[PDB]
């Protein structure tokens, strides 16, 4: 069940209680397609169920060659704000599958696979390096051309096929008709993964049969449309009549563990005067789960598909935060870690829609309010950073933009604060700070009052020092603070 | 090519009651394996395939688990016609293998064998050979040690052994054993006897005969 | 749905034989066809196999070049020739069709079709009768021995099939000399030793001999 804390102080939300499913690896299956290999249709009868065969033929025969010069050229593809992607590392993301895709070329090893499929489809080879794959033949399109239509080849009369042959021609040959196609746009890399590379039907009795639990064989075959968008097809060769290209598949290899997301909105000042504002938002936007002793980081919304309750992310674009970041929800001060803020002077009316509710930073005469689809507007919000339950909310309205917020179900709890924009000095508070600390922020800070220290302590010092005495032409000498002639005294 | 390794080698379980038999392979067959029934003198009947799909006609006390190196096979509650020998086949790679097989034999009480001794033919003695032989009957379990002593000295390697299949209505196997020597060696020797120990016999019994008193 | 072997025999040892499998009721081309033999009392062993086209085919190691298979599928029929045939490639060989189909819209798996198969036999003795002697006498036991014949099977039946009872015949065993032998016993009431005649019943089908023994004390 989720619930959701709002920190008032803060300016932030988190939503707790999700699980999470979290893409650590790869495994690369192998899925052929068994092909005739005919260069040449001879057969002059002219009948229109002949032609269509023959147009047909023509489609697969331009297929194949397309995908001919797919495999020549080795496959490839490429897969800030107040967020801290930047932070991000970079990494080859089919380059596993790319490898096996390489292994296949090898002289010699497509018939290892040939072989192994000889009584039965889906079974396991392993290659020349020794890497083991499932291989399973999804398409035996060489079988029909031989069981069916081998008098149009090599046939002139060449009798005469039934329109139910057409038909069922058409029929087998479109799957290679649209593998092909997606292949061709996309450069021989799909993702996510079709009907027409995998079927439902296909892709289960892959999961079932790959080396992992069953507590992961169950999330990958209850989720088969997540594993389909975490998956790559990837061409890698036709030869020796078998098409063959090799789909590499997600492996979780951290299932359950908690998960929560962290929402993050503008905290700013309420100061009468524009432009006088001092401003500040927490940058450690987005996903954060327990892994191995450590808790993940997933900065980017894109990363993380959030079905139901299991949250599946890809630890490829993360990073891995010791522990204590869980603090800056509750002591976002506390110096064991430094959490990451932006600062600027732009007050500017945000909000943001959480799992549970909504955060609103109203800054202006900007208007604000959250109201339900009976009662009309329910709250009017005042100038500040607030929060609203989604229970009995359904918009929230910000400026010219109406939001509507998540209707799903869960606790939500609001924890006071003072908006810790208070706490600063507004003239040594930097707004200057893009990518910055709370420790970063206090360092500009202690050098901006430390000129002041230094700046009144030089201008004291030279208090203690004595003036020029009267230029009148007298001598003087010093007496209790003052000049006084030598005169008095002789 | 991969081995399948049937196992155990025989397994013994009472009318109605669960049996369990395991195949290892030597590489991963994954799932494609199959499990086949063989009763005593007719081919493999199939049982299941994919491991864990029965065969249409093959009733639901036969189940099968697998997809790895390791595998099981599950008859519910034995039936009459379910004591036979089962059989392990992966289809992953060409060359087909098979498992050993695994008997499973109805279990009974413990029945000690009956000994019985009979000697060389007046006929056969003509021949220039004579075969003495040992017989047990209707004893349980299988494992039976029959020994040979000719004037009391341990015979090795001129006896054969064949033994029945475990009967229907008793469930009790039975053995021979031959002890096939020259005629010459025959008559040099007086005392013939042959030694059984089995689990039923309190301590192991001996049949006896002279050459010439019978 | 039928597979029958045809063309097991007796072979000596170093020579050539050949087998053949015709195929009965379902459509022969499209299934996949092995050879799979059995040794007497013992595992299966796969021999070879051929599918659909002669396409791939291929072999144990036990036997390479020794052995070929081929299909017609116009006799609807298979093949497997047997050369420099050694002595222990004796054994029950078996047709055996590969439920796999490849290409059907619902697949099945495993061997789902067996013929009865033929019975190989590579040895260098000779066809023999059965030397039967006489195996003699609360309950008592007697016999007779059936010794020195060749090739199996045999068939004992006790007085012309009247005792049925309590009659246990042996697996032959293989002596050394390649010769088989083996003993059939009854156990019978022993005050019906002098009272009933007990005749033991032979018969071997490879030599014509039947062979019918009186057992007395």
């Amino acid at each position: 069940n989720i619930t959701e804390e709002f920190y008032q102080s803060t300016c932030s939300a988190v939503s707790k209680g999700y699980l999470s499913a979290l893409r650590t690896g790869w495994y690369t299956s192998v899925i052929t397609i068994e092909l005739s290999n005919i260069k040449k249709i001879k057969c002059n009868g002219t009948d229109a169920k002949i032609k269509l065969i023959k147009q047909e033929l023509d489609k697969y025969k331009n297929a194949v060659t397309e995908l001919q010069l797919l495999m020549q050229s080795t496959p490839a593809t490429n897969n800030s704000g107040r967020s801290l992607g930047f932070l991000l590392g970079v990494g080859s993301a089919i380059a596993s599958g790319v490898a096996v895709s390489k292994v296949l070329h090898l002289e010699g090893e497509v018939n290892k696979i040939k072989s192994a499929l000889l009584s039965t489809n889906k079974a396991v080879v392993s290659l020349s390096n020794g890497v083991s794959v499932l291989t399973s033949k999804v398409l035996d399109l060489k079988n029909y051309i031989d069981k069916q239509l081998l008098p149009i080849v090599n046939k002139q009369s060449c009798s005469i096929p039934n329109i139910e042959t057409v038909i069922e021609f058409q029929q087998k040959n479109n799957r290679l008709l649209e593998i092909t196609r997606e292949f061709s746009v996309n450069a021989g890399v799909t993702t996510p993964v079709s009907t027409y590379m995998l079927t439902n039907s296909e892709l289960l009795s892959l999961i079932n049969d790959m080396p992992i639990t069953n507590d992961q064989k169950k999330l990958m075959s209850n989720n088969v449309q997540i594993v389909r968008q975490q998956s790559y097809s990837i061409m890698s060769i036709i030869k020796e009549e078998v098409l063959a290209y090799v789909v590499q598949l997600p492996l979780y290899g951290v299932i359950d563990t908690p998960c929560w997301k962290l929402h993050t909105s503008p905290l700013c000042t309420t100061n009468t005067k524009e432009g006088s504002n001092i401003c500040l938002t927490r940058t450690d936007r987005g996903w954060y789960c327990d892994n191995a002793g450590s808790v993940s980081f997933f900065p980017q919304a894109e990363t993380c598909k959030v079905q139901s309750n299991r949250v599946f992310c890809d630890t490829m674009n993360s990073l891995t935060l010791p522990s204590e970041v869980n603090l800056c929800n509750v002591d976002i001060f506390n110096p064991k870690y430094d959490c990451k803020i932006m600062t600027s002077k732009t007050d500017v009316s945000s909000s943001v829609i959480t799992s549970l509710g909504a955060i609103v930073s109203c800054y202006g005469k900007t208007k604000c309010t959250a109201s339900n689809k009976n009662r009309g507007i329910i709250k009017t919000f005042s100038n500040g950073c607030d929060y609203v339950s989604n229970k009995g909310v359904d918009t929230v309205s910000v400026g010219n933009t109406l939001y509507y917020v998540n209707k799903q179900e869960g606790k939500s709890l609001y924890v006071k604060g003072e908006p810790i924009i208070n706490f600063y000095d507004p003239l040594v508070f930097p707004s200057d700070q893009f990518d910055a600390s709370i420790s970063q922020v206090n360092e500009k800070i202690n050098q901006s009052l430390a000129f002041i220290r230094k700046s009144d302590e030089l201008l004291s010092a030279i208090g203690g020092y004595i003036p020029e005495a009267p230029r009148d032409g007298q001598a003087y000498v010093r007496k209790d603070g003052e000049w006084v002639l030598l005169s008095t005294f002789l | 090519e991969i081995v399948m390794t049937s196992s155990p080698a025989t397994l013994s379980v009472s009318p109605g009651e669960r049996v369990t038999l395991f195949c290892r392979a030597s590489q991963s067959v994954i799932s494609n394996l199959a499990w086949y029934q063989q009763k005593s003198g007719q081919a493999p009947r199939l049982l299941i395939y994919g491991a864990s799909t029965r065969a249409t006609g093959i009733p639901s006390r036969f189940s099968g688990s697998g997809s790895g190196t390791e595998f099981t096979l599950t008859i519910s509650s034995l039936q009459s016609e379910d004591f036979a020998v089962y059989f392990c086949q992966q289809y992953n790679n060409w060359p087909l293998t098979f498992g050993g097989g695994t008997q499973v034999n109805v279990q009974r009480t413990v029945a000690a064998p009956s000994v019985f001794i009979f000697p060389p033919s007046d006929e056969q003695l003509k021949s220039g050979t004579a075969s003495v032989v040992c017989l047990l009957n209707n004893f349980y379990p299988r494992e039976a040690k029959v020994q040979w002593k000719v004037d009391n000295a341990l015979q090795s390697g001129n006896s054969q052994e064949s033994v029945t299949e475990q009967d229907s209505k008793d469930s009790t196997y039975s053995l021979s054993s031959t002890l096939t020597l020259s005629k010459a060696d025959y008559e040099k020797h007086k005392v013939y006897a042959c030694e059984v120990t089995h689990q039923g016999l309190s301590s192991p019994v001996t049949k006896s005969f002279n050459r010439g008193e019978c | 749905v039928q597979l029958v072997e045809s063309g097991g025999g007796l072979v000596q040892p170093r020579r050539s034989l050949r087998l053949s499998c015709a195929a009965s009721g379902f459509t022969f081309d499209d299934y996949t066809i092995h050879w799979v033999r059995q040794a007497p009392g013992k595992g299966l062993e796969w021999v070879s196999g051929i599918t659909w086209n002669s396409g791939y085919i291929g072999y144990a190691d036990s036997v390479k070049g020794r052995f070929t298979i081929s299909r017609d599928n116009a006799r609807n029929s298979l093949y497997l020739q047997m050369n420099s045939l050694r002595a222990e490639d004796t054994a029950l060989y078996y047709c055996v069709r590969d439920a796999y189909v490849s290409g059907s819209d619902y697949y099945y798996y495993g061997l789902d079709v067996w013929g009865r198969g033929t019975l190989v036999t590579v040895s260098s003795a000779s066809t023999k009768g059965p030397s039967v002697f006489p195996l003699a006498p609360g309950t008592a036991a007697l016999g007779c021995l059936v010794k020195d014949y060749f090739p199996e099977p045999v068939t004992v039946s006790w007085n012309s099939g009247a005792l049925t009872s309590g009659v246990h015949t042996f697996p032959a065993v293989l002596q050394s000399s390649g010769l088989y032998s083996l003993s059939s016993v009854v156990t019978v009431p022993s005050s019906s030793l002098g009272t009933q005649t007990y005749i033991c019943n032979v018969n071997h089908k490879p030599s014509n001999t039947k062979v019918d023994k009186k057992v007395e004390p």
